[PDB]
RNA sequence: GGCAGGCGCCGAGGGUAGGGCCCGUGACUGGGGCGAAGUCGUAACAAGGUAGCUGUACCGGAAGGUGCGGCUGGAUCACUUUCU
RNA sequence: UGUGGACCCGCCCCUUGGGGUGUGUCCAAAGGGCUUUGCCCGCUUCCGGAUGGGCCCGCGUCCCAUCAGCUAGUUGGUGGGGUAAUGGCCCACCAAGGCGACGACGGGUAGCCGGUCUGAGAGGAUGGCCGGCCACAGGGGCACUGAGACACGGGCCCCACUCCUACGGGAGGCAGCAGUUAGGAAUCUUCCGCAAUGGGCGCAAGCCUGACGGAGCGACGCCGCUUGGAGGAAGAAGCCCUUCGGGGUGUAAACUCCUGAACCCGGGACGAAACCCCCGACGAGGGGACUGACGGUACCGGGGUAAUAGCGCCGGCCAACUCCGUGCCAGCAGCCGCGGUAAUACGGAGGGCGCGAGCGUUACCCGGAUUCACUGGGCGUAAAGGGCGUGUAGGCGGCCUGGGGCGUCCCAUGUGAAAGACCACGGCUCAACCGUGGGGGAGCGUGGGAUACGCUCAGGCUAGACGGUGGGAGAGGGUGGUGGAAUUCCCGGAGUAGCGGUGAAAUGCGCAGAUACCGGGAGGAACGCCGAUGGCGAAGGCAGCCACCUGGUCCACCCGUGACGCUGAGGCGCGAAAGCGUGGGGAGCAAACCGGAUUAGAUACCCGGGUAGUCCACGCCCUAAACGAUGCGCGCUAGGUCUCUGGGUCUCCUGGGGGCCGAAGCUAACGC
């Protein structure tokens, strides 16, 4: 049983990218899926889709990458970067719409669950919620 | 650590060890000094240095160092002390305030005379 | 009916019997830490000249030795000669 | 007298003792003064307000667990007492409760706060002026008076201390202002005034006020200010260097001119206009009079003198180098370090650096220190993984749906006094200081709203976990039994001069016949080959063979259950060797010990003996280099290869396990 299903996937993604995969499977929930969305949007993944890895529902996620360098060691630059759990389980993290994170002065985004749903951090900013911080990625 | 761990235990403030105990806090203390004496240095370094055990009004015997040229203490002179580590007399950790009771300022010198405690010489 | 007065409970503190706690002093005695050039050896570092360390157990001026078991944090295809 | 109010009973609304109501009872008062029938000051009762308070509650508030149990008015109930009022506040009777690992109980320390210092912040430290609350008045109790006290300059009593005393008996209480003394490194005048502001009483005149407004002392702090300004040599003298040519102090000085702190002279404040009195009405309004401690101070004007500079530093950190002196001395030193005869580190000098009416030292707090790490650290070898398990509390918890809305988020609102902090304008010639305004603020209360996540409740699921069926490998554990090799011992045979041991030897054993060899017996301990590069176990640890009794595990099927999970403080159990207890056993081996050698010595290494022990049962002990020096669980991230053990279509696929090399990556490196 994974401790924390969120953090499963911003991590299965992460270890993909560091070595160019093509895409990921990460099991299948609502949130994870409402998540990837906002990746989309902001360009972070080319897409995900609900593939079917037996028998059980799974979320094929799209990876993006740069394209190739020239130098010693051609691999190409990351569209994700960095992307981390904020709030954990046994320590959650909860931000009101007055203490929402500026990402690296916003060349990057953090995703918090609202009541008003799963939003980045200047759509929260915007619809004039806080919610619980989720993850950073730029 | 955890942070439910942190929670339960927490972190632990830490704590001064006072390099001199002239209890009161005080920046001086006064004695009578009840050996004055000489102290082989250490380490590195030979010579012949001054020192004092001095019976303290905050009910300590503690031995004391007497900078300069040269003194003029007695088994019984009452001084004035003030913490200061001498490096090579290991166990001697306040000094002597020279110029206050019964130590006199160091004769006849011209550069750095607060400390030391000798008078402006005079001049016309 | 009041007052004075009287008795009683409670009651500060005191006493006696026994306890627990903290501070001072202390004849004796235990080891510690510091301090250029005092004494004995030479345990450890090179296979430190008996590989070393180790828990335990006895023994020894002293480092230490030996038993049992453990560890590699042991040198190399073949010996015993302290110190500075 | 009853406006009204209190109380018992009843009814009404309300909802705790709130408000109404009807009988019955009960409860009022004070007089004074006048420019005397008409006002002023008082009095009584009731309702309301304002201010000030009591009590109760949620949350917050340091260190020690080397304090883990605590409680008998204790915990609750009924009735009473008490109070302004709730209440074990107190009392009687009854019940047997109450609190604690979310730290009770105990011990230590401490007034708390607004604030203060530091810090990028989060934090750390502090509670000194000022303001708020609390507590105290020589130490301990106690009530009385009163709206209020358990009462600093009120009372009572006990105690300790001082002073009077005619011996019986009394008097005190500066933690009010000054002041003395003691202690200490250290902390002020026995000052002026009630002029202002404030307080008490008074109708007022006024009185009282060590509150207070001022002054005094101390560089204790902050701010402001002076010790001059402009000219002035290829550049005095003295002092110091030097390559003997010079270079430095140095425009510094002298000197020229100019301004004019100090000092003298004259003017001289603001703070003060109310109370009072007159007109009007004793109201609104207008008129008048009095009053200044600070102080002849501040400020203005005239006159006018070139008029205090120290202190620390100069090896690096760290701004500033040269001579002499000293000789591991004398000494310096925050840390590194200087000094042992050429010292930019000691002492002086010249020179230089930094601050400057101050400059240094010591002490302490925060900082740098991500050096207790929430922000923001670590544990293979640097300090750090628990010896291993089982499991309690606790923490954490897969996928889908719905309810609630506890966390979380949002809006509105109340609160967040003043001072301080921020910003602006303003007052003292500036600033320090001060005035007015503005702004921001964590937290908590209330009304409303959101539901993604977390919580919760109600269903559902099968991918986690567990089970069924069928196979498999194993030194996994316990009890019994049994096999051969060897050592030692005993019995017999044969046999004779040594054996043994070491570098070499010697103790030692052997003519009571050893050693070597054959035959028989006893016993105790260990299990060669197989066998390792292997297996099993949570760890310790497990190895001849057989049987019994037991534990874990792995594969296939995809059958059952339906999140039943992970970790785990404490607890419990296990736990090499040595060690301990009782009993047994005792071959070999062997601490101690007894000898022989070796050595300078030899409490050692080498040799010959040898007890405990090593063995078995039962009961302790609980350690380790208990090691992979690497907690457990789950997910993700190239591959190659060797090996153990399953399964399938078996050149190859697919599990579980044990090694090696290596992708990415990580690492202080080694390495992983
Ligand atoms: N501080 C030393 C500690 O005490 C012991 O060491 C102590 C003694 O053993 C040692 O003695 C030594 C001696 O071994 C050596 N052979 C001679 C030397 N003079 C001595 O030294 C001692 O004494 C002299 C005066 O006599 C002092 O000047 C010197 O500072 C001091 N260390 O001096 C030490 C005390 O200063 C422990 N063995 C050592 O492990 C430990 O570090
Ligand atoms: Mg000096
Ligand atoms: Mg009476
Ligand atoms: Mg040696
Ligand atoms: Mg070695
Ligand atoms: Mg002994
Ligand atoms: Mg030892
Ligand atoms: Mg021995
Ligand atoms: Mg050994
Ligand atoms: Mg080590
Ligand atoms: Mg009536
Ligand atoms: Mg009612
Ligand atoms: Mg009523
Ligand atoms: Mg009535
Ligand atoms: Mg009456
Ligand atoms: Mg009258
Ligand atoms: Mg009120
Ligand atoms: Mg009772
Ligand atoms: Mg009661
Ligand atoms: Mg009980
Ligand atoms: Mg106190
Ligand atoms: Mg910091
Ligand atoms: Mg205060
Ligand atoms: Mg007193
Ligand atoms: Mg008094
Ligand atoms: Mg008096
Ligand atoms: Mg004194
Ligand atoms: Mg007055
Ligand atoms: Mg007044
Ligand atoms: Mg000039
Ligand atoms: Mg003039
Ligand atoms: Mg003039
Ligand atoms: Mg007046
Ligand atoms: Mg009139
Ligand atoms: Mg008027
Ligand atoms: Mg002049
Ligand atoms: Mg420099
Ligand atoms: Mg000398
Ligand atoms: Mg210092
Ligand atoms: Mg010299
Ligand atoms: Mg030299
Ligand atoms: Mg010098
Ligand atoms: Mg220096
Ligand atoms: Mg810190
Ligand atoms: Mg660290
Ligand atoms: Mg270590
Ligand atoms: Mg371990
Ligand atoms: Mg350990
Ligand atoms: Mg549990
Ligand atoms: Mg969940
Ligand atoms: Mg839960
Ligand atoms: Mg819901
Ligand atoms: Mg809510
Ligand atoms: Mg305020
Ligand atoms: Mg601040
Ligand atoms: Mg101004
Ligand atoms: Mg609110
Ligand atoms: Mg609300
Ligand atoms: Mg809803
Ligand atoms: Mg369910
Ligand atoms: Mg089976
Ligand atoms: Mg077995
Ligand atoms: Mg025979
Ligand atoms: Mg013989
Ligand atoms: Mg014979
Ligand atoms: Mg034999
Ligand atoms: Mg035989
Ligand atoms: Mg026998
Ligand atoms: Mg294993
Ligand atoms: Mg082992
Ligand atoms: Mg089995
Ligand atoms: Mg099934
Ligand atoms: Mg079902
Ligand atoms: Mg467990
Ligand atoms: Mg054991
Ligand atoms: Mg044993
Ligand atoms: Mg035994
Ligand atoms: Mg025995
Ligand atoms: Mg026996
Ligand atoms: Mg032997
Ligand atoms: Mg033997
Ligand atoms: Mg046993
Ligand atoms: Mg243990
Ligand atoms: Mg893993
Ligand atoms: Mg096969
Ligand atoms: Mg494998
Ligand atoms: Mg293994
Ligand atoms: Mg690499
Ligand atoms: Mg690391
Ligand atoms: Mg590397």
């Amino acid at each position: 049983m994974l401790t924390d299903p969120i953090a499963d996937m911003l991590t299965r993604i992460r270890n993909a990218t560091r070595v160019y995969k093509e895409s990921t499977d990460v099991p299948a929930s609502r949130f994870k899926e409402e998540i990837l969305r906002i990746l989309a949007r902001e360009g972070f993944i080319k897409g995900y889709e609900r593939v079917d890895v037996d028998g059980k529902p799974y979320l094929r996620v799209y990876l993006k990458y740069g394209p190739r360098r020239q130098g010693p060691d051609p691999r190409p630059e990351q569209v994700i970067h960095h992307i981390r759990r904020i709030s954990k389980p046994g320590r959650r993290v909860y931000v009101g719409v007055k203490e929402i994170p500026r990402v690296r002065r916003g060349l990057g985004i953090a995703i918090l669950s609202t009541s008003k749903g799963v939003l980045t951090d200047r759509e929260a900013r915007k619809l004039g919620v806080g919610g619980e911080l989720i993850c950073e990625v730029w | 650590p955890t942070i439910n761990q942190l929670v339960r235990k927490g972190r632990e403030k830490v704590r001064k060890k006072s390099k001199v105990p002239a209890l009161k806090g005080a920046p001086f203390r006064r004695g009578v000094c009840t050996v004055v004496r000489t102290v082989t240095p250490k380490k590195p370094n030979s010579a012949l240095r001054k020192v004092a055990k001095v019976r303290l009004t905050s009910g300590y015997e503690v031995t004391a160092y007497i900078p300069g040229e040269g003194h003029n203490l007695q088994e019984h002179s009452v001084v004035l002390i003030r913490g200061g580590r001498v490096k090579d007399l290991p166990g001697v950790r306040y000094h002597i305030v020279r110029g206050v009771y019964d130590a006199a300022g160091v004769k006849d010198r011209k550069k750095s005379r607060s400390k030391y405690g000798t008078k402006k010489p005079k001049e016309a």
